């Protein structure tokens, strides 16, 4: 099948540091593999 | 990947005072040249300033004020910043001198009701209830048979009780239809029933039923809560002279006839003074004596403003601003006399007055400017010079009026913003009092 | 120092990425959504 994937996410909040960090992390986390 | 962002609904709606979000002053309470949405009036400003500080004080009762200066000058804006600046939770009553002419009270009492609505009350008050699905439900007999107690199983997720109730619940419970298997509420300080319909294990027991089905309630089947109450001294007085509160035949059917208006008695205030002393005595709640707005004071009765010397005499009032737009007016129900701004010198006495003043060409454009961005519109500074020239020729009013239609212009006309172009055609579209009243001179013959 | 790490990990751990193996299996579409908080949510998030 098709796939598809959402997140909710709040303007302005704190969810926001939340995505920031997961980012951060998500492009440090990268290199470490590939 | 891909981004959304969603909103569906209409912004509050802009309205005539909407700029306004406090006295714009200092931490010495002086006046600041324009802030929180006002500009000038520095003394009416720093005067208010005073004002909140003795409404915030709470020690005093029936002290007035009243704003005096001619049309546009910023009075009720300036009645509307002390509401802001007091916030939410001390009452401003808002009122309009002409509102004490009613039809089913006197005009000397309808000035009473606004009065004790001005002042607020904050209560603890603890309730205790009884919910749950009602799992079995019993009356006990007695000899005239009539009922001496109801039985009633509730069902909670957190277990199940079966209390014995009052009659007076059993005849609630009839009124509201309820059966087994029905989620139910009771207040044991009110007797109050509220059914919310079968609880959803129910929900599957017919193919087709009227009803709404709800989850099982929670908690156990007794327990009790504090509701923080806000109300005030007239919420009280009303609440006690026709009354809807308990659950019989009497009380079930005030809540259906008119709900006309009644003189309250002097005595009855007296009562529910003894109360709520009562209720502060106790710690239980918390007086916040605010705001009485009489704008537009200039044409209440002069019944009325020889009550108001009884009412802000009284140890009991709130604190009062007044508001007149007029000079040595004829004062209204005596034919003969006239006084300044339309108030009884015997009143005018009474009242901390706050000479409120004209704007200079300075003060309209800016107003006018905070006014353009409150509005929600974009203007040419050719343009916005252009609206204070027209405030010189005519009135702030007139000149602020104009923004809106020359929006709407110039979208029309496929602009961003109001170019000069535009204000000076809105300017021949629509005249104002002024400039009308020129041609409806001339043309006298006619009208 | 990466290339260390890759030099120790290759002799014992194995490595993909899906598009080695999934020629025919969807990828994700990945949707940040955004959400307005409300009037409740503002004043209890402004009062913290
Ligand atoms: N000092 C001020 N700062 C900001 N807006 C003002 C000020 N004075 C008057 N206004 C605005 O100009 C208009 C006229 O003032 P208003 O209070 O209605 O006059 P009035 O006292 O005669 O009833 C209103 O839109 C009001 O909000």
């Amino acid at each position: 099948k098709q796939v598809t994937v959402y997140r909710l996410i709040c303007k302005g909040t704190i969810e926001e540091r939340i995505l920031q960090r997961a980012k951060e992390k998500s492009e440090i986390q990268r290199m470490v593999i590939s | 990947k891909i981004e959304e962002v969603k909103s569906t609904t209409k912004t509050q709606r802009i309205a005539s005072h909407s700029h306004v979000k406090g006295l714009g002053l200092d931490e010495s309470g002086l006046a600041k040249q324009a802030a929180s949405g006002l500009v000038g009036q520095e003394n009416a400003r720093e005067a208010c300033g005073v004002i909140v500080e003795l409404i915030k004080s709470k020690k005093m009762a029936g002290r007035a004020v009243l704003l005096a200066g001619p049309p546009g000058t910023g009075k009720t804006a300036l009645a509307l910043a002390i509401a802001q600046e007091l916030g939410s939770k001390v009452p401003f009553c808002p009122m309009v001198g002409s509102e004490v002419y009613s039809t089913e009270i006197k005009k000397t009492e309808v000035l009473m009701e606004n009065f004790r609505r001005a002042i607020g009350l904050r209560i603890k008050e603890t309730k205790e209830v009884y919910e749950g699905e009602v799992t079995e439900l019993t009356p006990c007999e007695t000899e005239n048979k009539t009922i001496s107690h109801v039985i009633i199983g509730l069902k909670t997720a957190k277990g199940t009780k079966q209390l014995k109730l009052d009659p007076s619940i059993f005849e609630s419970l009839q009124k509201e239809r309820v059966e087994a298997g029905d989620v139910i509420y009771i207040e044991a300080n009110s007797g109050a029933v509220k059914r919310q319909g079968r609880c959803d294990t129910y929900a599957t027991e017919f193919d087709l039923e009227a009803e709404e089905y709800v989850p099982l309630p929670k908690g156990d089947v007794h327990k009790k809560k504090e509701i923080i109450q806000d109300v005030t001294l007239h919420d009280l007085d009303v609440a006690n002279a026709r009354p809807q509160g308990g659950q019989d035949i009497l009380s079930m059917m005030g809540q259906l006839m008119k709900p006309k208006k009644t003189e309250i008695t002097d005595k009855l205030r007296g009562e529910i003074n003894k109360v709520v002393n009562k209720y502060i005595d106790q710690g239980i709640a918390e007086l916040v004596p605010g705001v009485l707005f009489v704008d537009e004071v200039h044409m209440l009765d002069i019944e009325c403003f020889t009550y108001l010397h009884r009412a802000l005499e009284s140890s009991i009032a709130p604190i009062v601003i007044f508001a007149s737009n007029r000079g040595n007016c004829v004062i209204r129900g005596t034919e003969d006399i006239t006084s300044p701004h339309g108030i009884p010198l015997d009143l005018l006495d009474r009242v901390m007055i706050i000479r409120t003043m004209l704007y200079t060409p300075q003060e309209m454009k800016q107003i006018i400017k905070i006014r353009a961005q409150t509005e929600g519109i974009n203007i040419s500074e050719e343009a916005l010079n252009h609206l204070g020239e027209i405030g010189t020729k005519t009135t702030l009013r007139y000149s602020v009026q104009l923004l809106t239609p020359a929006n709407l212009l110039a979208k029309i006309n496929g602009k961003d913003s109001i170019e000069k172009e535009h204000v000076e055609e809105i300017s021949e579209l629509f005249y104002d009092a002024k400039s009308s009243a020129k041609i409806l001179a001339d043309q006298q013959d006619k009208y | 120092q990466l290339s260390r790490l890759h030099m120790i990990l290759k002799p014992f751990m194995l490595r993909r990425i899906k598009k080695d193996v999934e020629n025919e299996l969807s990828d994700k579409i990945e949707i940040l959504m955004y959400c307005q908080l409300t009037s409740r949510q503002k004043l209890l998030y402004q009062a913290l």
